[PDB]
RNA sequence: UCAUAAUAACUUCUCGAAUCGCAUGGCCUUGCGCUGGCGAUGGUUCAUUCAAAUUUCUGCCCUAUCAACUUUCGACGGCUGGGUCUUGGCCAGCCAUGGUGACAACGGGUAACGGAGGGUUAGGGCUCGACCCCGGAGAAGGAGCCUGAGAAACGGCUACUACA
RNA sequence: AAACUGCGAAUGGCUCAUUAAAUCAGUUAUAGUUUAUUUGAUAGUACCUUACUACAUGGAUAACCGUGGUAAUUCUAGAGCU
């Protein structure tokens, strides 16, 4: 929109235990519906002087009635860091990394209960 | 009557079924164990002996040896028992045995070559089914080799060559890495701990010498 | 069949952990050591629930088995360790130790111990007998075993135990005059002086503690815990166990 | 008669490491010589932890159209032993005649699991509590048992009855 | 990978059939006991057996190869190793 994205920052934290910055972002954007996950990626990389995969965003829950939306931001030292540390459902979604594809979880257990009447190598 | 013959030496193994019995009268009053002439099942197998080593009847139940019974049985059976699988610790099970005793009521009876005869039969003599080498432990290569105390074992390991998976590379060998062998790590082990062992010596010694320092002064002022 | 419990219930876990009620339906379970479980703290609330370093169990999980928080100096990679009270917490990660105080509320607070407080820990001496070859050994409130004390320490003193050797650097006596901290009952986390001792032939003697407002109260010796002979050798939580009523706390809020 | 120490002996003589990884470093008689840490697993005793198991005092709804109950074959107790992780009529032997009850024993009913608690009440109360928590018991109905620190376990086994 | 070994499977979840000094509740004791796990300490011993050794002892068994049985089970046997 034409008016401006207002960036805020509380409860920020520095936490070299897993190598990554923790804050909480507010965000001001009167006159517009709301900003997307991607989009709020750049503004904090761009504000922190970080690239794109070295931010991650957890939850935007926008404010009733509009005009503000809050989150939790996460920044990270490394883009290292960021892989070995930030859970697989949130690299997938974020999308620079591959989803382990894996069958049903009722299969799975059907699978693995025909395994049990089976000895040996004929498992395999 | 279906045999399962076996035969130790050549580890060769094959089934043959004589449909009649007479060939099998002096087996059935045998017992599992009992080494007989196989001279009615000739004129091939003339100077042959074969040990019985169990069977099964014809529902299929195996032998358990020690069970003086021509009939079946059921027994409690447990984790060391000769037909029993436990799948769990402790668990025993009740199950369906067949007597030691062989006799008519049978499906499959084994055997195994005792004595070699003048013949050759095909299956079980012309065939010299090579042993699945081979030994892993130190000892057991010094003594198979016949070395010595101060011969280096290191080396007179059996190979085997792999093919890779078809890409055409140079083909590698397997070994049993050896077990019980002395290395400077388990040296170094039994030195770390008479390390440990000594340093807890003086550490108590000191501190019981310590404790006696202060009882010492403490009777002195007192 | 019958044995141990392994799990624990969100509702009926230990009051001080202040554990948010609609989380989930379970809370960690201290696993054994410096007990008793009431009161204990794990070493997952402590990282998550007052610092959320450590946001959730995940992480917290991971934090422990890097080997970066050493309990009294010493690596623990127990998610659920019992710490407890009088125990130094360190993260050479962010570099700075903490210590476990009760506070006036009943609660464990998180308390920040600069550099050299860190380096020893008072304990209080439950069992003193002789050892397996006639050699006095010691027991203090944190399982610790001491081989060697010194021969005038009976029973309740207060030793100042190293944190990386063991030995006693000073113990002090239990008498009246001393400065004790209350570690139970009604009272908890209440820093004062002793001043009368009754002894009742039964097992449960009672200790008369005055505060800094000249208060006087009541508690066995259960749960008396001497900190000094004439000033206290650690440093205390904001406070300085001194408790007040719901009409001064709101006083000082409102005038703050 | 504790902690602990000491003596005389004993044992189908327990433990006192024939286990694994990383770093590989020092010394002099240069021998494939002597030494060197961090850990992993495991190990005797003591303390501790999660506990478990018994255990003291007090407190349970209705019923006399339930007034005497227990004790042959344990009922109250004493002694010796066995068994148990341990105490104990827990059990085996010997001796004595005790134990409970109108302050309700014993027996019967419960459409009775106990409690923290729910509903409704000025005070005094009435009623409910299978059920998000603590304790108990059970896994079609009884009994028995192995493994195991921990089970009389049942998504363990064995036997009988019913069902299938 | 398979298999051997170790650990857990005695937690949790469900139900209220039995049960009226019984369970349970508050309060006591274990100087009348056991305790996997955790935590801190903790063991020097010329004691005596093998053919002997400590620069290091012995024999089996899986996995695997091959031969089967029974209509059928998370049934298993015989034979060669390790
Ligand atoms: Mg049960
Ligand atoms: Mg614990
Ligand atoms: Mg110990
Ligand atoms: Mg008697
Ligand atoms: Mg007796
Ligand atoms: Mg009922
Ligand atoms: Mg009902
Ligand atoms: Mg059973
Ligand atoms: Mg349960």
């Amino acid at each position: 929109s034409d008016s401006p994205v207002t960036l805020r920052t509380r409860k920020f934290i520095r936490n070299p235990l897993l190598g990554r910055k923790q804050m909480v972002v507010d965000i001001l954007h009167p006159n517009r519906p709301n900003i997307s996950k991607d989009e709020l990626r750049e503004k904090l990389a761009t504000l922190y002087k970080a690239t794109k995969d070295q931010v991650n965003v957890f939850g935007l829950r926008t404010q009733f009635g509009g005009g503000k939306t809050t989150g939790f931001a996460l920044v990270y030292d490394s883009p290292e860091a960021m892989k070995k540390f930030e859970p697989h459902y949130r690299l997938v979604r974020v999308g620079l990394a591959s989803k382990i594809e894996k069958a049903s979880r009722q299969q799975r257990k059907q699978r693995k209960n025909r395994q049990k009447t089976l000895r040996g190598t004929a498992k395999v | 009557m279906k045999l399962n013959i076996s035969y130790p030496a050549n580890g060769s193994q094959k089934l043959i079924e004589v449909e009649d019995e007479r060939k099998l009268r002096h087996f059935i009053e045998k017992r599992m164990g009992a080494e007989v002439p196989a001279d009615p099942l000739g004129d091939e197998w003339k100077g042959y002996i074969l040990r019985i080593t169990g069977g099964n009847d014809k529902q299929g139940f195996p032998m358990k040896q020690g069970v003086i019974a021509p009939n079946r049985v059921r027994l409690l059976l447990s984790d060391g028992h000769s037909c029993y699988r436990a799948r769990r610790t402790g668990e025993r099970k009740r199950k369906s045995v067949r007597g030691c005793i062989v006799g008519s009521d049978l499906s499959v009876l084994a055997l195994a070559i005792v004595k070699q005869g003048e013949q050759d039969i095909p299956g079980l003599t012309d065939v010299v089914h090579p042993k699945r080498l081979g030994p892993k432990r130190a000892t057991k290569i010094r003594r198979f080799f016949g070395l010595s105390k101060d011969d280096d074992v290191r080396k007179y390991v059996i190979r085997r060559e792999v093919q890779p998976k078809g890409e055409g590379k140079k083909p590698y060998t397997k070994a049993p890495k050896i077990q019980r062998l002395v290395t400077p790590q388990r040296l170094q082990h039994k030195r770390h701990r008479l390390a440990l062992k000594r340093r807890q010596a003086e550490k108590v010694k000191e501190e019981a010498s310590e404790y006696a320092q202060i009882l010492a002064k403490r009777i002195a002022e007192a | 069949g019958r044995g141990p419990k392994k799990h624990q219930k969100r509702l009926s876990a230990p009051s001080h952990w202040l554990l948010d009620k609609l989380s989930g339906v379970y809370a960690p379970r201290p696993s054994a050591g410096p007990h008793k479980l009431r009161e204990c703290m794990p070493l997952i609330v402590f990282v998550r629930n007052r610092l959320k370093y450590a946001l959730n169990y995940r992480e917290t999980k991971a934090i422990m088995m890097q080997r970066l928080i050493k309990v009294d100096g010493k690596v623990r990679t127990d998610i659920t360790y019992p710490a407890g009270f009088m125990d130094v917490i360190t993260i050479e990660k962010t570099g700075e130790n903490f210590r476990l105080i009760y506070d006036t509320k009943g609660r464990f607070t998180v308390h920040r111990i600069q550099d050299e407080e860190a380096k020893y820990k008072l304990g209080k001496v439950k069992r003193v007998q002789l050892g397996k070859g006639g050699i006095p050994f010691l027991v203090t409130h944190d399982a610790r075993t001491i081989r060697y004390p010194d021969p005038l320490i009976k029973v309740n003193d207060t030793v100042k135990i190293n944190l990386e050797t063991g030995k006693i650097e000073d113990f002090v006596k239990f008498d009246t005059g001393a400065i004790a901290m209350v570690t139970g009952g009604r009272n908890m986390g209440r820093v004062g002086v002793i001043t009368h001792r009754e002894r009742h032939d039964g097992g449960f003697n009672i200790i008369h503690v005055k505060d800094a407002l000249d208060n006087t109260f009541a508690t066995r010796e259960s749960n008396v815990f001497v900190i000094g002979s004439e000033k206290p050798w650690i440093s205390l939580p904001k406070g300085k166990g001194v408790k007040l009523s719901i009409a001064e706390e709101r006083d000082r809020r409102r005038a703050n």
